[PDB]
């Protein structure tokens, strides 16, 4: 099974096997206010956190950058988690996605995909623990790891336009000119995570994602600025169709980025190749 | 970070409070020494139990050292619900 | 009268700020272990 080498490594391994020997989990209660949770996640150093419910007794989901986007996109800071959540009928609608220590890393990957969602829990059925959050990300590296180690399928070699792999339609992205507020309802409007910038050609000069736009709302100064002065406030990586999927990957992993945009010679934006892509690409496909 | 909670006062004035404390909670306790305890919390929601151990030490001639134990929803998280409980009447 | 990874499964605690409070433990699961940080409002 080499061309399904991948597939085999993924249903043979558990999430379990790529949980750190000693780790660290911080969890909010939902009755924290949005606030004090945003602060939390920053000193710590992480972007998104499981969420405990006093009154459920349960885990209901987790808080993400995303959901402060929504946020926004409608006091947003004095109110709880929960308030929040409700106003949204989150824990209904998109109730908590969790899996099993014991459960494949195949498994895994083909959760975060179908219910479209980048982290993970792991949950303990025993005790009803959260042991450790999954990422694709965490999960290619591991991937990774095994795929320099061990000898490479055909398709591996086969360029990514061989390949069809990536999204090239429906492309979102925003001009340098397009206000910072404009790029918030896109965002929400196709649930994608950051948004090539481009100019008048429609070449690729930047990339903004929805973290930027949280950055520059955190500092309270409008969202009527353009792109660029807000990316002023900071502090590109594309591919091409002809290169190798190999090369793609080893390209995605070494930078520890998350996407890649696709483009023409005059870097005019053909197409985009996410940690998503490639993990469905190898695993699930 | 702090291991447990840290009082001045006497020892079994500190282990009357908590009796007190665990009455008010209404966890249901029991006594294996003078000063150690082992606390069951049944669960009210999830109608599951958990159980967790308080042993007091001394730190200094003046100081004592209150330490919370788990015992093997969630079980870490109801662990820290319970501790967090008995502190706040504790704090005041 | 009282008697003066061994911390494993003993709470800790962050001092509270803005009514929050912060408490932790490590516990082990087979061979991994686990710090858990609970923020919650007091
Ligand atoms: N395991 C999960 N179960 C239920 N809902 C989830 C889960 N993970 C994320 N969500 C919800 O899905 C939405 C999308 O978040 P997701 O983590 O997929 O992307 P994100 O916001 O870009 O986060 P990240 O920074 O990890 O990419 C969020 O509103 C989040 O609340
Ligand atoms: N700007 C965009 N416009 C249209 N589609 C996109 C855009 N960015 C990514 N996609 C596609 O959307 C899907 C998921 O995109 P996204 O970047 O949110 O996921 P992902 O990045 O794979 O998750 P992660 O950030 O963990 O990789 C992928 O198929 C990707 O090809």
């Amino acid at each position: 099974s080499n061309s399904s080498v991948y597939t085999t490594f993924m249903k043979s391994h558990r999430c379990y096997d790529l949980i750190p020997t000693s780790s660290k989990l911080v969890v909010f209660d939902t009755s924290l206010q949005v606030k004090k949770a945003f602060f939390a996640l920053v000193t710590n150093g992480v972007r998104a956190a499981p969420l405990w419910d006093s009154k459920k007794q349960s885990f209901v989901g987790m808080l993400t950058i995303t959901d402060f986007i929504n946020i926004l996109h409608r006091e947003l800071e004095e109110h709880k988690i929960e308030t929040w959540r409700e106003v949204y009928l989150q824990d209904s609608f998109k109730p908590l996605v969790c899996i099993s220590p014991n459960a494949s890393l195949f498994d895994a990957v083909s959760s975060l995909i179908r219910n479209k969602i980048h982290r993970l829990p792991v949950i303990d059925p025993e005790s009803g623990n959260t042991l450790y959050i999954l990422t694709h990300k965490r999960i290619l590296k591991f991937l990774k790891l095994f795929i320099t180690e061990f000898p490479k399928p055909e398709f591996m070699s086969k360029s990514l336009e061989e390949l069809q792999i990536g999204t090239y339609a429906n492309i979102a992205m925003v001009r340098t000119t397009t206000p910072v507020y404009v790029a918030l309802g896109i965002f929400v409007q196709h649930r994608v995570s950051a948004l090539p910038v481009v100019d008048e050609k429609g070449r690729v000069v930047d990339i903004y994602s929805k973290f930027d736009v949280i950055n520059l709302a955190a500092e309270k100064t409008n969202l009527d600025v353009s792109v660029t002065k807000a990316l002023q406030h900071r502090s590109v990586l594309k591919c091409y169709l002809h290169e190798t999927l190999e090369a793609i990957i080893n390209r995605l992993v070494e930078a520890e980025v998350h996407r890649l945009v696709v483009v023409d010679e005059h870097d005019v934006v053909k197409g985009i190749v996410s940690l998503s892509d490639i993990l469905q690409a190898l695993v699930l496909t | 970070w702090h291991l447990g909670i840290r009082s001045q006062s006497r020892p079994n004035d500190i282990m009357a409070e908590v009796c007190r404390a665990i009455k008010q909670l209404d966890y249901e306790w029991k006594v294996v020494n003078p000063y150690y305890l082992r606390v069951r919390r049944k669960n009210p929601v999830t109608s599951t139990f958990s159980k967790m151990s308080l042993q007091l030490y001394q730190v200094d001639s003046r100081t004592y050292l209150l330490d919370f134990r788990s015992i093997d929803g969630s079980h870490t998280i109801e662990f820290f619900e319970m501790c967090a409980n008995l502190i706040k009447i504790l704090a005041q | 009268a009282p008697p003066i990874h061994v911390m494993l499964n003993h709470l800790y605690a962050l001092s509270i700020k803005d009514g929050v409070m912060v408490l932790s433990a490590t516990h082990r699961y087979k061979k991994k272990y686990v710090t858990t940080l609970l923020y919650k409002p007091i």
